[PDB]
């Protein structure tokens, strides 16, 4: 059934699974019209489909042309997400197809279930975890490829860079969710922590900076402090 | 006007005949029911005084044979049985009618309730949902499960209602996933009406039969089927006008007849709220919406 704090280690076992986050699929800017009404302008979006064991990210860029002449776009966005996830699964060799797909938002369950009818053995699960994957567009290289797209495109990344050479998947996922939670809570402060030092660079083939083990401890501690601060700055504590 | 006579009544029992019911005492001199209107199916049903577990009963049509009820002390129930000798039957019945040992089907002349509840119900269709081909009548009880319930365990004792499942390949055309899930018209009109039921009369007949089994026996899988068949129509944007108007009449009489005290278990809040207030057909069921609001405003 649902994925929660009690079955958290299941994410790192050897059954292939994927998280799907649709938060950033349909993105708009709201603005005033000349007549003083309000209108939206869509910008490019993305489906965030992530294997939490290996770090493999299937970033399907959603180009604004997919919304042209369509109605009820927030509803359509869930179905388009499910269409593209189903297309991705069908494109993978059988031995790479997931056994489970975990959606971060319960509204994706029916769309994905219906699109996956041909795969009755792939379990579609919700989660009780509040995962911070909406902040994926705070990762500069991901935001850049989404905004620059002129047509629908799939881009593959490893969201863990080379971390799995040194740490386990469990620890890598914990680091990723800490970084993303920080970026979600105070993006400016998080980016300052990461990228305030120009001497600590991001490899061309990576998303995050090339921190040593000891620098990651310092970074991770700075991210926790940021989240706790914002939690206080918020509720006043 | 036909007659379902009874060998005897050895155990105390509440006997139903269609929407009517009467209590018979242990060994009371009761020999059956007369004046049964010809032209409709009927159901004769039972609830024992000592064990309200298992309401059970028999669907029959007197045009198809001469039937009688006899208590079996081995299986412990009132059984329907057909009499193949027409003279013996006329002779046993006339004797029973002369001794005034039969209750009269108590139909008020103005009253069309039973016709309205069974308008599309045919015995030949009942006998395909309830499979026991050696008899012309059909046994149903509170506990019998449906084909669909069993798939999710004795097949010979099942209710073979048409399986309806909104998240199934049958309901969803490849390439029309969102379209078919949000508007069930292709599943209703092509798959079910044109393909399986052949016409709306057979569809309504199964819906009406499912309701009657839910009401008279508390049969849970029948209630599931009744609600699924309502939801499939209401969740379709394209439904022939004659079907929507007929559905409103069908449901109106079903809601009218339902015991006020059974609404908590026989009515699914989600389906009814969706059907009357959110669905494509939210404005096409005026009579049903009006009776539901005045009789069960809590559910909504
Ligand atoms: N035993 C016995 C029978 C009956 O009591 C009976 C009663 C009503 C009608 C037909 C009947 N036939 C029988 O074989």
């Amino acid at each position: 059934g649902a994925m929660n704090s009690s079955n958290y280690a299941e994410l790192f076992n050897n059954d292939i699974k994927l998280f799907v986050d649709d938060t950033n699929v349909y993105r708009v800017t709201v603005h005033k019209t000349f007549e003083g009404n309000v209108a939206t302008k869509a910008i490019n979006g993305c489906i965030f489909t992530l294997n939490p064991k290996t770090g493999h990210l299937f970033l399907k860029i959603i180009h604004t042309s997919v919304w042209a002449g369509q109605k009820r776009l927030s509803q359509l966005a869930k179905w388009k997400t499910a269409e593209e996830v189903s297309a991705l699964v069908r494109s993978l060799p059988k031995e790479e197809q997931p056994k489970q797909i975990i959606v971060t938002r319960k509204a994706m369950l029916d769309p994905l279930e219906v699109h996956m009818l041909d795969f009755p053995n792939i379990a579609i699960r919700p989660t009780e975890l509040r995962l911070p994957f909406s902040a994926a567009m705070s990762i500069d290289k991901l935001s850049d490829v989404v905004m620059k797209a002129t047509e629908p495109q799939m881009v593959l990344f490893n969201i863990y860079d080379d971390w799995l050479d040194r740490i386990s998947s469990y620890t890598a996922f914990s680091r990723l969710t800490l970084l993303l939670r920080a970026l979600k809570t105070n993006e400016e402060s998080a980016k300052m922590i990461l990228l305030s030092d120009p001497t600590i660079t991001i490899k061309s083939y990576h998303l995050w900076p090339s921190f040593t083990d000891e620098q990651w401890i310092t970074i991770e501690s700075q991210m926790r402090d940021l989240i706790l601060t914002e939690y206080g700055r918020k509720y006043n504590v | 006007m036909n007659t379902v006579p009874f060998t005897s009544a050895p155990i105390e029992v509440t006997i139903g005949i269609d929407q009517y019911s009467f209590n018979v005492k242990e060994n009371q001199p009761f020999h059956g029911i007369k004046d049964i209107p010809i032209g409709h199916v009927h159901v004769i049903h039972f609830q024992h005084a000592d064990n309200s577990s298992m309401r059970y009963g028999y669907w029959f049509d007197c045009r198809m044979g001469n039937f009688y009820i006899q208590y079996d002390p081995k299986d412990g129930l009132y059984k329907m049985m057909e009499e193949r000798d027409g003279a013996k039957f006329e002779n046993i019945v006339h004797n029973f009618k002369e001794r005034q040992m039969m209750v009269s089907y108590p139909k008020i002349d103005e009253d069309d309730t039973w016709y309205n509840l069974t308008e599309f119900v045919q015995m030949d269709k009942i006998r395909k949902i309830v499979r026991k081909d050696e008899n012309q009548f059909s046994y149903v009880d509170s506990s019998m499960t449906t084909v669909q319930e069993n798939e999710l365990s004795d097949p010979a004792h099942s209710l073979n209602y048409t399986v309806i499942n909104f998240k199934s390949r049958e309901a969803i055309r490849p390439g029309h996933e969102m379209e078919d899930f949000l508007d069930k018209s292709y599943y209703l009109n092509t798959v079910m009406l044109q393909g399986i039921f052949k016409n709306s009369s057979n569809y309504f007949g199964e819906l009406q039969f499912a309701f009657l089994n839910a009401m008279f026996f508390g049969n849970y899988g029948s209630s599931l089927q009744w609600h699924a068949m309502i939801e499939l129509i209401c969740s379709s944007a394209t439904v022939p006008k004659h079907m929507l108007d007929k559905l409103d009449e069908i449901l109106y009489y079903q809601i009218k007849t339902l015991p006020e005290q059974y609404s908590d278990i026989l009515l699914n809040e989600r389906v009814w709220n969706i059907c009357l207030y959110s669905s494509f057909q939210k404005n096409s069921l005026h009579n049903t919406e009006k009776i539901m609001e005045n009789k069960y405003p809590e559910l909504l």
